[PDB]
């Protein structure tokens, strides 16, 4: 509120806890001394501790630029290079009138990535206080804990996705030079713009090698693929999605007027197979074409409907929507091997979601009759998943009858994990039935 | 990140530098905080949070319990409890295998369970820096939009159930 902390208060707080929340503890380190001798730290501390609006005293002593640099401010950034220590005030303002450091709470925003540090801090203490307040010590705390756990799982899955990286193209300098020259006036280059650089076979071969290394960068993305059974189906959806993302980005990088212009430079400069040996060496066309092929299949998938929503009706309707997304195979031309691999990964994901639902069922914590009923419900959901797999096999057989000359491998070579889950549920129900049988034996004998 | 699990010595020093921070005016922590940190409870808890794979969160909730000044006893549990009258310092091990001589921030990511309720502290921390962190991170180049939407919804509901009175003002700068 009115506890306006000066530069000396921020200096003492830095010398007492900046190393404990940013380095290997102790007293004022180099970054803590720099924060103690800075006015920006005093301003950010007064705005996030004195003022009741901001509550996170972000001691952004990011270990970079080792010799950390306290880039303390009122805003935040979940970067992979900002090892901040946000002293989030427990109250609306960290009033130093009370115990100077106890006015807030350390929240070490580590050097992990956005999804990485997000899932880390979220799964570390977000859902904990909300769930502990919902159960221990009403319509908002439990749902808040559920949303915090969902955010932790979402950032984790984002980090655990099959995300596609970025690959660039190194442009030759004379291209850029003459390009700037044309940008001086209102002009774009041409073949005769370079004068006789198109007649410089050395320079022509320099750009030939440039075009070559650019297709090498292309090739780094063309052959980049992954089996649909690798990991989970969720990773395959994120995989193909980020694939198309980077495909279009690198595609536009290729489609820049300088690259195409240099192709014109070469071919009109008698290096007659620039676009020939260039376009033929590109798999980008076929890769984007393949994403267009598998476009409705990767779309509308019930990933979060089952993974993020592991409830009973959520997994049932999730498997129904997964079968509906699988029904788009008539519009996606999924390869029988790719479909079988993706079905295996989908069954593995169904088994993991069934495991989460089983953990959310608590047959052991419930009675033997209740354990058998919960096992019957889990086995019924597993039977519905196997029925969805049966409908998928029916559609696979329809695709087999369609492309019998080429695609007729609908042998249903996908491990139905729902059957194993239902069998294990039957084993648990058998243990519960033995418990009920012994209870009836005690009530009779 | 390091097989040298933080035992009662490393956790005791971490409590003497963190429970003192998130539970007092820096310097030295409370007597119950260092006593529980040096005890076998926090020894096994920190050793599991820095040695076991499934155990990675070490919430040393330095709860300012009454009937003792408020004794900020560092209950080193796994998850953060219901922060009401607690001066909790949930310095959860940033890595499932934390160190003993490395940086405390890189090995034990701090967090807490503030004295405010779950909705109040959730809205406070969320609107204070969770929106800006992910905001600038996504702005500096999708699951991030869904996570940001769920975060905004959580902050909105936390602000709704946070203050039942809710008498704000509108300034015109």
């Amino acid at each position: 509120v009115q506890n306006v902390a000066d530069v000396s208060v921020l200096q003492k707080h830095l010398r007492k806890l900046v190393p404990l929340l940013l380095e290997d503890g102790g007293e004022a380190p180099a970054a803590l001394e720099a924060a103690l001798e800075e006015k920006s730290a005093l301003e950010q501390m007064r705005k996030f501790l004195s003022d009741p609006q901001v509550h996170t005293v972000l001691v952004e002593r990011s270990t970079l630029k080792e010799f950390i640099s306290y880039n303390i401010n009122i805003d935040i950034h979940y970067g992979v290079k900002s090892n901040s220590l946000a002293f989030i005030k427990r109250t609306p303002v960290i009033d130093a009138d009370k115990p100077v450091s106890s006015q807030l709470r350390v929240l070490t925003l580590s050097e992990d990535s956005p999804y990485e540090t997000l899932h880390s801090f979220i799964s570390n203490a977000v859902a904990p206080f909300f769930k502990s307040y919902i159960r221990e010590s009403d319509k908002m705390a439990p749902s808040v804990e559920k949303k915090i756990a969902e955010l932790e799982m979402g950032l984790l899955h984002l980090q655990q996705n099959i995300e596609i990286p970025e690959i660039s193209l190194p442009i030759h300098p004379m291209i850029t030079n003459v390009a700037k020259q044309c940008y001086e006036r209102g002009e774009k280059p041409k073949v005769t713009d370079f004068g006789d650089k198109v007649e410089d076979p050395t320079f022509l071969n320099q750009l030939q090698s440039g075009v070559n290394r650019w297709i090498r960068e292309i090739q780094k993305v063309t052959k980049l693929d992954r089996d649909p059974a690798s990991g989970t189906a969720l990773q395959e959806i994120s995989f193909w999605l980020n694939l198309e993302r980077a495909l279009y980005r690198i595609q536009e990088k290729r489609e820049s007027p300088e690259v195409l212009l240099t192709l014109d430079i070469l071919k009109h400069g008698k290096r007659f197979h620039a676009t020939v040996s260039f376009d033929t060496d590109t798999g980008l066309k076929q890769a984007l074409e393949t994403v267009n092929d598998y476009n409705p299949l990767m779309k509308d998938f019930p990933l979060n409907d089952l993974l993020s929503a592991t409830e009973l009706d959520k997994i049932r309707q999730a498997l129904v929507a997964i079968f509906t997304h699988l029904r788009k195979i008539r519009n996606t031309k999924y390869p029988i091997q790719r479909a079988l691999r993706l079905v295996e990964a989908i069954s593995r994901d169904l088994s993991s979601q069934l495991l989460k639902v089983l953990g959310t069922r608590k047959l052991m914590h419930v009675a033997y009759e209740e354990f058998e009923k919960v096992m019957v419900a889990c086995f019924e959901v597993f039977q519905t998943w196997d029925d969805e797999y049966e409908k998928l096999q029916v559609l696979l057989r329809d695709i087999v009858k369609r492309k019998r000359e080429e695609n007729l491998k609908m042998v249903w070579r996908i491990n139905p994990a729902h059957r194993k889950l239902q069998a294990r549920l039957d084993q648990m129900r058998k243990f519960r039935r033995q418990h009920e049988q012994l209870r009836a034996v005690i009530v009779r004998v | 990140a390091v097989q040298n699990v933080a035992d009662v010595s490393v956790l005791q020093k971490h409590l003497r530098k963190l429970v003192p921070l998130l539970l007092e005016d820096g310097g030295e922590a409370p007597a119950a905080l260092e006593a529980a940190l040096e005890e076998k409870s926090a020894l096994e808890q920190m050793r599991k949070f820095l040695s076991d794979p499934q155990v990675h969160t070490v919430l040393v909730e330095r709860s300012t319990l009454k009937e003792d000044k408020e004794f900020i006893s560092y209950n080193i549990n796994i998850d953060i409890h219901y922060g009401v009258k607690s001066n909790s310092l949930a310095f959860i091990k940033r890595t499932p295998v934390i160190d003993a001589d490395k940086p405390v921030s890189s090995q034990l990511r701090v967090l807490t369970l503030s004295e405010d309720s779950p909705y109040e502290t959730l809205h406070s921390f969320i609107s204070n820096a969770v929106a800006p962190f992910f905001k600038s991170y996504i702005r500096e180049s999708k699951m991030a939009p869904s996570v940001e939407k769920k975060i905004a919804e959580l902050e909105m509901g936390l602000l709704h159930l946070q203050q039942n009175i809710e008498i704000p003002e509108i300034s015109l700068p």
